[PDB]
């Protein structure tokens, strides 16, 4: 029975796979960064839906997706009264700093906000609550030989402000391009495409 | 049916039950256990299956294998 | 005004360095001082990351227009 | 997928699948028995229910009661139908729910002989006395695994999947299904390509080939990336209409002659 | 029957209002989403011959920007619907300046009347739809995305952007039940917005041809 | 020379059973199982209770193996391998099944 | 808390507008329901 | 080569090990963990190889 199938098999997959290989053996990327077909007719604004290569992309997880609302409000919010927190984690001419000033709290409540606003579109478009996704950048390995080299020693007040790493997020969020263009149609489509990695 | 007899309604409520329950389909069997917790649903009950291993959540659904 | 991508493609690079080597085999003038090699391939390579090679791309669109790119201008992959 | 209360309880969906389940006279009758009884009120078999109500021939059409029951049918309803499908040319006389034999008495009034076979013959191949056609049975299980259980974000955060009962036909219908009520219209799928492109549109046609071609690689355990499946769904549904990777859809595409004779049908493109 | 006949009328009127909000015309909140009481105590609940008969639950709505534009909805009582029904329609319509409409047939239009549909398609536009088909608003399926009629300014500047001729845009026939829910003809572009799951959204188009 | 003991002894247990749902099946009292009928639920039934033990046996041989044996190095390394196939060699083969 | 105030007084008045768009709405209805009888 | 770091697990690694005690000192010698290119606990297999 098994050296039956397995003959029927090795006759009927190449027939499959020759009949798979002949209907898109013209599809491909042009420079337009668009891929389209031999009579030049766009089956796909961007390759995939997102426009990245299938080899550079691993499996990860989204950290704000199926947590609980409780938990999610105190792993993500950033805690400002608590100055004994602030003493253990930054250094002292930070916590005076995040305390006195203002506009760093407002704008620590800004990317709380924005933070809950995301995690409301993941679960819009994550139904079931899958933490598994695939994502061009393994964030979390970077991450760990960032502190493998550095050497953090994760036990010392770091030196790092938080407005330096709300910054920070927000250019690298406008260096990523995908959709070139300042058109408002162009920057639609770069929010669009380059939305679950940001 | 509500005009018929103490007996014949009982036999109808009988085969009724009986109707309903053979309309059902058998439950996929495993040997279900709070060890493996689901990735879908954050809960301990499952059920998995030896063949690789195959693991089925119980509540959550989370459907997996370790080899 | 062009909106190609800035880096070189892996196919423009294997391209461009097989040309180069063709040329270069041909007896062509190198744009790099040699260091006591031989092999064509191995001069384009030196070349390439020498960022030396005169060579322009020509990025044809889907609509029918066309951005020259010279190899000194965009970023290397490799 | 069930949307009323009967998703929780098993009480109120045999019911609704039995409502979609294709029930005929054949799936309820037993035996089937014409007379050339002259006189009604003679009655050659022993039965005490024509005098009560009151052509020289009847048929005498008894039913099972363990099918009856587990349909849940009366014979009311029966009778009526019985009588309007064929117009008002015959007489259905129903029995009472109270007697131990389901008999009925079925006589015609205004080549005779063979027109009470040809009427039994058409009606027990095919009636309909309550369900749609294609369906032919449906089963009742319930979900094991997340890819059917109901999922519902609780005020607390967490999804906490929901187990409720499910149908699995043996047909395809949709259309006659989703308008059915305590029937989900939103998570009701098919397991069909071409019947979708007839209901919902190529969108909901793209989306349901890439999940059935999603379903069928990933049952052995094996992983493709999900670029590779959307660009072959999006190829299969650009021109609107599904084209199909045989010959007899990829050769209609306007692409070229040299490229046709390539995969098939050489000599009849050039 | 009564009861059923009853609901199916409810759930049609229900489609058919959500239908209209969706294009643009502007209905009530309230009768967007009326439940099945209120409408038996608006009829009567006793369409076997009684008070809520077809023909007079029909219902006519403005568009949202344009009062002038409007639409009927008939529901004309033959089973099989022929040309002398569609034609006194179309007669009683020209007294008003409206053009669009919508049949609701009991059954299939016999194929003589599809032929004088489409000859009066410039002048009056109407279509059909089979009650069995407004029984479920597909728009709500999970497969169905989100559609969205565009403009023909924002068209061509899809098109300008891109520098792509509109025939090498994606084709979708004018047959489709979304087409025919939305009301859009041949030439004209429709925007499709479905959940990505490698980029969280991703916006296609698609031309109708 | 144990673990033979455990195996047999698990053998003639799900003989016994299936005898047992056998008699049962000839006297009429197995009520089909809802779904399938009486032949079907009845092979369903001989199917598990089989599957069951081969499953069972397989567990006592592999928990029976020490560290330096070979097939199970090259198992637990996934070189070239599997558990059921340690099952087969040394607990019991199994139901050969066709179609 | 004047912004949280002033957000509030926002909401109330898109609250008056689904008023008066419900009045506008009705306030035609009357006129289109005698249409809907003339037409039976 | 390099500083490549990576956490794997073993084929025979108990499932009952993590959420007790000794999760970061396995009896057993598995939950492979690799910091700045050095193997430090595990064992390899091909789940890691």
């Amino acid at each position: 029975e098994g050296l039956i199938d397995t003959a029927v098999k090795t006759a009927e997959t190449g027939y499959i796979q020759r009949r798979l290989i002949k209907s898109m053996e013209s599809v491909m990327v042009k420079y337009d960064a668009t891929v389209r077909n031999s009579i030049n007719q766009v089956v796909q604004l961007r390759y995939g839906e997102d426009g990245l290569a299938g080899e550079s992309v691993e499996f990860q997880n989204l950290a704000t997706l199926k947590p609980s609302n409780k938990a999610f409000e105190k792993k993500f919010r950033f805690d400002y009264t608590n100055e004994r927190a602030l003493r253990r984690t930054l250094q002292e001419d930070l916590v005076k700093d995040v305390l006195s000033n203002a506009h760093i709290q407002n704008e620590l409540e800004r990317e709380f906000e924005r933070m809950r606003e995301d995690r409301e579109v993941l679960r819009v478009i994550f139904p079931t609550g899958d933490s598994k996704v695939v994502l061009p950048c393994n964030l979390l390995r970077m991450i760990w030989n960032a502190q493998k080299i550095f050497h953090i020693n994760p036990r010392l007040p770091s030196d790092l402000h938080p407005i330096k790493v709300v910054e920070g997020v927000k250019e690298l969020s406008k260096k990523l391009v995908i959709v070139n263009g300042d058109d408002p149609l162009s920057r639609q489509a770069q929010e669009n495409a380059t939305l679950l990695f940001n | 049916e509500e005009m018929a007899s103490d007996e014949l309604k009982e036999m109808r409520k009988n085969l009724t039950k009986e109707a309903i329950r053979e309309h059902q389909m058998a439950k996929t069997g495993g040997t279900q256990t709070d060890l493996f917790t689901c990735g879908k649903c954050k809960k301990k009950n499952c059920t998995y299956t030896q063949v690789t291993t195959f693991v089925v959540c119980n509540e959550c659904g989370n459907r997996w294998k370790f080899c | 005004k062009r909106i190609t991508t800035p880096y070189m493609t892996k196919y423009e690079r294997a391209r461009v360095l097989g040309t180069r080597a063709l040329q270069i085999a041909m007896c062509a003038p190198v744009m790099v001082e040699l260091e006591g090699e031989t092999d064509p391939l191995l001069i384009a390579m030196k070349e390439l990351k020498a960022r030396k090679i005169p060579i322009i791309i020509r990025r044809y669109l889907p609509d029918g227009s066309y951005e020259d790119w010279g190899v000194d201008e965009l970023i290397i992959s490799d | 997928f069930l949307l009323g209360q009967s998703a929780r309880d098993a009480e109120r969906a045999k019911d609704i699948l039995c409502r979609l389940e294709h029930t005929t006279l054949r799936k309820v009758t037993a035996n089937t028995a014409i007379y050339y009884d002259p006189n009604p009120q003679s009655t050659v078999v022993a039965e005490d229910q024509e005098w009560v109500n009151v052509s020289p021939w009847l048929l005498r059409v008894e039913l099972d009661r363990k099918h009856m029951t587990d349909r849940k049918l009366t014979m009311e309803q029966i009778a009526e139908k019985i009588n309007a499908g064929f117009g008002d040319d015959l007489n259905c006389i129903f029995n009472d729910d109270n007697a131990e034999k389901l008999v009925l008495r079925i006589r015609i009034m205004n080549d005779d002989d063979v027109f009470l076979r040809c009427i039994e013959s058409n009606m027990l191949t095919d009636m309909t006395l309550q369900g749609i056609e294609q369906i032919s049975k449906v089963y009742m299980h319930l979900p094991q695994t997340d890819n059917k259980k109901k999922i519902i974000i609780t005020e607390d955060g967490e999804f906490k999947a929901l187990q409720e009962w499910i149908l699995e036909t043996d047909g395809v219908s949709l259309m006659r299904v989703l308008s059915e009520k305590d029937v989900d219209p939103v998570r009701t799928t098919s397991n069909d390509i071409v019947e979708i492109f007839t209901v919902l549109g190529i969108e909901a046609v793209r989306k349901a080939l890439e999940r059935e071609l999603y379903h069928v690689i990933s049952f052995d355990g094996s992983y493709v990336n999900y670029r590779h499946l959307a660009l072959l769904c999006d190829t299969m549904t650009c021109r609107g209409h599904l084209m199909a990777i045989t010959r007899h859809g990829v050769n209609r595409q306007d692409t070229g002659p040299l490229m046709k004779c390539s995969f098939e049908e050489t000599v009849d493109v050039l | 029957d009564d009861e059923e006949e009853t609901y199916r009328l409810w759930k049609i009127r229900k489609t058919i209002m959500q239908l209209c909000h969706d294009r643009g015309y502007l209905v009530t909140q309230d009768e967007l989403d009326q439940t099945l009481e209120e409408f038996k105590a608006q009829f009567g609940d006793k369409p076997s011959e009684g008070r809520p008969r077809r023909t007079d639950l029909t219902v006519l709505v403005a568009h949202n920007d344009d009062p002038t534009d409007q639409m009927f909805v008939f529901f004309p009582e033959e089973p099989k619907v022929g040309i002398k029904t569609i034609k006194v329609y179309c007669q009683r319509m020209q007294e008003e300046n409206i053009t669009r409409a919508l049949i609701v047939v009991q059954q299939g239009m016999t194929p003589s009347a599809k032929q004088s549909l489409v000859d009066m398609a410039p002048k009056y536009i109407l279509e059909q739809f089979l009650q069995q088909e407004l029984l479920i608003n597909i728009t709500e399926h999970e497969l169905v995305p989100e559609h969205v009629v565009m403009t023909k300014e924002e068209v061509t500047e899809l098109l300008a952007r891109y520098k792509l001729r509109e025939n090498q845009l994606p084709r979708i026939q004018a047959g489709d039940p979304v087409a025919r829910y939305f009301g859009i003809k041949r030439g004209q572009v429709v925007k499709i917005i479905r959940p990505s799951e490698t980029a969280g959204r991703y916006i296609t188009y698609r031309l109708v041809q | 020379s144990k673990t033979y003991q455990d195996i047999q002894n698990t053998i003639k247990k799900a003989k016994q059973d299936v005898i047992e749902v056998i008699e049962k099946a000839h006297n009429n009292e197995l009520e089909p199982t809802p779904g399938n009928t009486l032949r079907q639920t009845f092979e369903n039934q001989v199917n598990r209770i089989l599957n069951d033990a081969r499953d069972k046996t397989g567990s006592s041989a592999q928990k029976s193996l020490s560290e330096y044996n070979n097939f199970k190095s090259m198992v637990v390394s996934g070189a070239k391998g599997s558990k059921i196939n340690i099952s087969q060699v040394i607990a019991v083969v199994g139901q050969q099944n066709v179609e | 808390r004047q912004k949280l105030l002033k957000e509030q007084e926002e909401k109330r008045l898109r609250e008056k507008e689904e008023q008066k768009k419900l009045l506008e709405q009705r306030a035609q209805y009357v006129e289109k329901t005698k249409n809907i009888l003339m037409f039976t | 080569p390099g500083h490549i770091n990576c956490i794997r697990t073993h084929s025979t690694h108990p499932d009952d090990e993590d959420s007790g005690p000794y999760k970061h000192i396995s009896p057993g010698d598995t939950k492979v963990v690799v910091e700045n290119g050095e193997l430090i606990m595990g064992i390899l297999c091909k789940k890691s190889l």
